[PDB]
């Protein structure tokens, strides 16, 4: 019969210790899911091929299949291999042995080696003809199949025989069953431990998942979009001018050039002696044939780049696989825009778009939908009606900016060149790059440190909170600083820092200024701040009260200041309970320290990238200095020390520019935040959504890996209601309007408010002023002034 | 100025085995430099070496003895010059950068290895960066952690305030580049 | 500095370019003119390659960095721009945009490849204390300020602006009222 062999018969792949590190390696390999042929053994071994090398585990309870027959025909005419084990003593040959019709164990030569519940797997793989055994025993329950484990296997025998098998037969004892698979060159992304164990794989050509997971260098995905690999269609035949067809993807040799497309007929105008239509780059939109007349444009076959879309794996395992710019019908099959969408089912329901797919289309059992932009409101405009809020909502917004990098400098002769004498010289021989690379990476070293300066160093005098906290209502513990830490910090800043997490001339400095220090200036200007306001950035520091500079600030926005005085203890818990809303996201939500962690990301990756670059041949024999130089003469060896020199430096050169981006990158962002330093920290702002959404109040500062991060007070009114209008009112013929806000009615009653809180008054002749008749303006009321 | 390196001393061909120093090894036909300290990584008895994430050689297996010894490269780093106006003097200070001390008035910072300075306790404006919080400045060279600025405690009581009386007109000057030299090649 | 910092830069690319046609890049001279006159052409071929392939990648470098660098002075340029539209022709009120302190005019002059300005500035120095309240009840009737602060000498009380000291008499003019007084931590008993 035949039985599903799950996921057993992975091995080592090769003898370096590794730890605590996912590897990917390219050699033979049973399948994962595959099928391998069951066998019996009552009431069994035929001659079975020898493909690639089998996986072959016999389930044992009585010890009976024991040995092996390895040869081409198994009749003494090649070098036959014959292992035989009477359970103690192990007995490998490679003498001629003309075997038995059907062999079993019952109850020339130039090298000989001597010495249910159970389970013993093996890989009789073979390299260059090299014999090669892993193996593994282990002790089960179970009477039926294969069990459902994973066992990695460990090298036993390794013999350097040279022979090339075909035929294998195993050996049985008369008076237990056993598998046989074959090996595919398939590729694995392993999973060590602490101890060098392999604990896991993921076989990358089995399904979609597994080739996202392969790509990502991951066990554990996330939500969203990643490109695995490029859609291609394939040819079918050669046409040799033979015969000629149409409407495919095809080979055609015309004369001897070569090519591929779709040979469609089409009506070009040939000129008598003309043979080809030409496109920009050497490629023919069209062609004749040599054998007959006639004209025939070429298309190429289609491609495209083959995306995965892949929900959480905490919750689910079921994918999607886009098709990019490729039409249905060459591939529950759904056609888009963007391609085909063989995977989700599509739906004709609008809600807010969650993974974007392309031309309006959003992913999400999986469902395909187009994405509603918001929600519809129709505003009830008319000529006298208004609207005015009754009650507002103190809001605190977090925005994250990153203001540093990590100063680096790579030397080009310790990169280049390890430790040598002749890769010097040459490199001597190129010129002055090294000078100008170690001067571009020291102009981006300064230029941080200048960075960070710019954005805190902005109050030149250190202020300290005083003991007593009579701040009005209000409660700054959880962004005052700590003593009790051994570095002085704030809860907040604790939590931020909690989030965010060689020897080839690389090197690392550190920054000029330490935390504390970064600290020491975020607590001066957030403590400047309480108990100066404005003031300390324009000369020295002045002393306000609290509740007074919170009334002015009010005043900057158009809310008259007795909404404070009135309100105080509404709009104190109403901070105090955002504070505590911010806690409770920044400790329970990753998702918002993303920028830092991309830079921190990038930095480390493109570093990483440089390093196994240098790993890489470039084009040469070998990829280390001291086995090049070991071997070769020095008339052979400098051509290939030049690849060498010619493949890091480029690369090094790529580094060193990409590094230029980036770094002018987070200059913009650093003069961005050192702006919003100096107009929301140090200042009331007017710019609308600079400082937060909402009319601006404050904005307090805290230290962040490599950035900063802002908490924007802001005042949003919440509670609407009805009203009608009246640009003017006449009285005794003579127009009057209002100084500050609107003119509003309830209905029996005409009243003036604020344009910005519900707040009514009488009209008397001091809140409006006299200008004009009725005549020229549309829209006068009569009543009473 | 240039980059520091520390040089290796002996070479070992495997003739007998050191440890604890820069060294070249020389195991049936490669090379190398650093440091054969051992260590007490997990010997799985196929496996011959350990490597890290970026695949170089970190451990070695002994052809002899079956032990693992684990390899840290040499030291080292870019030297670093601290100089005044050469009007005022012709001292100097030769900083190592990222260099532990005892691999060299010698003063140890996190930064590296600082020689030609003192080390006065007191806080003073930043003068000539020398990195990590410290920066230098009768003819004595000074090492000192830098002072932010002065120290004040505002007033704050919840009746308190206070007013200007008198102001002073400042003229600021600020310089920005506009363009460079229009050139072509 | 900044402007002789980018003559210094600029001048140093110039003349690096220069070094690297004395460079060699791999070859026997750095001379086509000695590299034609005694090398037959299938050796020159590859040896004017080698000199081709350096001054290229030299060439596209410099090209390249002076790409970085006109985006650098075109941000600062636009900076200039606003700086001039907002400083010069007007009067700002972004704070430390157009010089520390609250400022009030600008003038512009001419400099090698660039500008420079000079912010004129308003600043306080010189200061004092006095006791302050949120509002005053004359007749249960809270009364608050329009503009500005209160502040007391210890016996009287007065207003002023909140920013140069010259205080006024508590009357009609300068104060509202707003209602009822039990609301308002802070309330003074003051005759208004």
């Amino acid at each position: 019969a035949y039985t599903n062999s799950f996921t057993r018969g992975v091995y080592y792949p090769d003898k370096v210790f590794r730890s605590s590190v996912l590897h990917s390696t390219q050699d033979l390999f049973l399948p994962f899911f595959s099928n391998v042929t069951w066998f019996h053994a009552i009431h069994d071994n035929p001659v079975l091929p020898f493909n690639d090398g089998v996986y072959f585990a016999s389930t044992e309870k009585s010890n009976i299949i024991r040995g092996w027959i390895f040869g081409t025909t198994l009749d003494s005419k090649t070098q036959s291999l014959l292992i035989v084990n009477n359970a103690t003593n192990v007995v490998i040959k490679v003498c001629e042995f003309q075997f038995c019709n059907d062999p079993f164990l019952g109850v020339n030569c130039t090298f000989e080696y001597v010495s249910f519940k159970n389970l013993r797997e093996f890989v009789f793989k073979n390299i260059d003809g090299y014999f090669k055994i892993y193996s593994k025993h282990t002790p089960i329950n179970l009477v039926r199949d294969l069990p459902q484990g994973f066992s990695a296997l460990e090298p036993l025998v390794d013999l350097p025989i040279g022979i090339n098998i075909t035929r294998f037969q195993t050996l049985l004892a008369l008076h237990a069953a056993y598998y046989v698979g074959y090996l595919q060159p398939r590729t694995f992304l392993l999973k060590y431990n602490e101890n060098g164990t392999i604990t896991d794989a993921v076989d990358c050509a089995l399904d979609p998942l597994s080739e996202t997971k392969c790509t990502l260098k991951s066990f554990t995905v996330e939500k969203g979009i990643y490109q695995t690999s490029n859609f291609r269609v394939q040819p079918t035949e050669s046409i040799v001018r033979t015969n000629l067809v149409k409407n495919k993807c095809v080979n055609f040799n015309f004369n001897g050039l070569t090519g591929t497309g779709v040979l469609t007929e089409s009506n070009k105008k040939f000129l008598p002696f003309q043979q080809f239509g030409r496109d920009i780059a050497d490629t023919t939109d069209a062609v004749r044939d040599p054998q007959t007349l006639e004209i025939l444009d070429i298309t190429p076959c289609s491609f495209g780049g083959v995306s995965v879309i892949t929900p959480g794996t905490n919750t689910s395992n079921q994918v999607a696989v886009l098709y990019q710019g490729v039409n249905c019908t060459e591939v529950n099959v759904f056609q888009t825009r963007a391609g085909c969408l063989i995977g989700a089912e599509h739906v004709n329901n609008s809600y807010e778009c969650d993974i974007p797919i392309g031309a309006g289309i959003c992913a999400s059992s999986i469902i395909a939908y187009t994405m509603s932009l918001g929600a519809e409101n129709s505003v009830a405009y008319s000529n006298n009606s208004i609207a005015i809020p009754t009650n507002f909502t103190i809001s605190v917004t977090t925005e994250i900016l990153p203001v540093s990098m990590t100063k680096t400098s790579v030397d080009c002769t310790m990169y280049i060149c390890g430790d040598s004498t002749e890769c010097s010289n040459l490199l001597l021989q190129y010129g002055s790059f090294c000078t100008q690379l170690n001067r571009a990476l020291t102009g981006i070293a300064v230029e941080q440190d200048k960075n960070t300066q710019e954005v805190f160093a902005q109050v030149k005098q250190i202020y300290k909170t005083p003991p007593i906290k009579d701040f009005g209502g209000f409660n700054f513990s959880q962004i005052l600083p700590d003593p009790s830490k051994p570095s002085k910090r704030s809860f907040i800043e604790d939590l931020l820092f909690n989030k965010v997490t060689k020897f080839n001339g690389l090197t690392v400095l550190p920054p000029l200024l330490t935390d504390e220090m970064i600290a020491q200036y975020t607590s001066a200007l957030l403590a400047g701040t309480i108990t100066s306001g404005w003031t300390f950035g324009a000369g020295a520091a002045l002393q306000i009260p609290f509740a007074m500079q919170m009334a002015y600030r009010f005043n900057g926005i158009g809310v008259t200041q007795n909404v404070l005085y009135e309100n105080q203890k509404l709009i104190a818990n109403q901070f105090n309970s955002a504070i505590g809303k911010i806690q409770d996201s920044l400790s329970s939500t990753a998702s918002a320290l993303g920028k830092l962690q991309d830079v921190v990301n990038q930095n480390a990756q493109a570093l990483n990238t440089l390093v196994k670059q240098l790993s890489s041949n470039f084009g040469a024999i070998s990829s280390v200095l001291n086995d090049i130089l070991s071997r070769l003469d020095p008339p052979e060896a400098e051509v290939q020390i030049d690849r060498l020199i010619t493949g890091r430096l480029q690369s090094l050169q790529t580094y060193v520019t990409q590094q230029l981006i980036r770094a002018a990158e987070i200059r913009a962002s650093a003069n961005l935040a050192a702006t919003k330093m100096s107009e929301c920290v140090l200042g009331q702002s007017k710019r609308v959504d600079f400082c937060g959404k909402g009319y601006h109040l404050m904005s307090f500062p805290q230290s962040a890996p490599h950035g900063v991060v802002f908490l924007h007070v802001t005042y949003v009114p919440a509670q609407e209601k009805n009203f009608t209008t009246a640009p003017a009112i006449c009285h005794d013929g003579k127009a009057h309007f209002p100084r500050e806000g609107v003119f509003v009615s309830n209905g029996t009653h005409w009243f003036v408010t604020q344009r910005n809180f519900y707040e009514p008054q009488i009209i008397t002749t001091d809140n409006t002023f006299v200008s004009g008749n009725c005549d020229v303006v549309i829209g006068i009321v009569n009543n009473t002034v | 100025t240039s980059n520091f390196r520390v040089q290796p001393t002996e070479s070992i061909v495997r003739t007998n085995l050191v440890k604890n120093k820069c060294v070249n090894f020389n195991f049936n036909g490669l090379t190398g430099t650093g440091v054969l300290t051992e260590s007490n990584k997990k010997f799985l008895p196929f496996q011959q070496f350990g490597r890290d994430i970026a695949d170089t050689t970190d451990a070695v297996r002994d052809p002899q003895t079956l032990e693992i010894l684990d390899i840290t490269p040499c030291s080292f780093g870019g030297v670093s010059v601290i100089t005044p106006g050469t009007n005022t003097s012709n001292q100097v200070a030769v900083l190592y950068q990222g260099v532990n001390c005892t691999e060299v008035n010698v003063f140890q910072t996190r930064a590296g290895c600082l020689i030609g300075a003192e080390h006065v306790n007191n806080s003073y404006e930043c003068d000539i960066p020398i990195g990590a919080g410290i920066c230098a400045s009768s003819q004595s060279i000074i090492a000192y952690t830098m002072s932010l600025g002065a120290e004040n405690s505002v007033a704050y009581s919840n009746n308190s305030i206070a007013i200007p009386t008198n102001f002073t007109i400042s003229v600021t000057t600020e310089i920005l580049p506009v363009s460079m030299t229009k050139t072509s090649v």
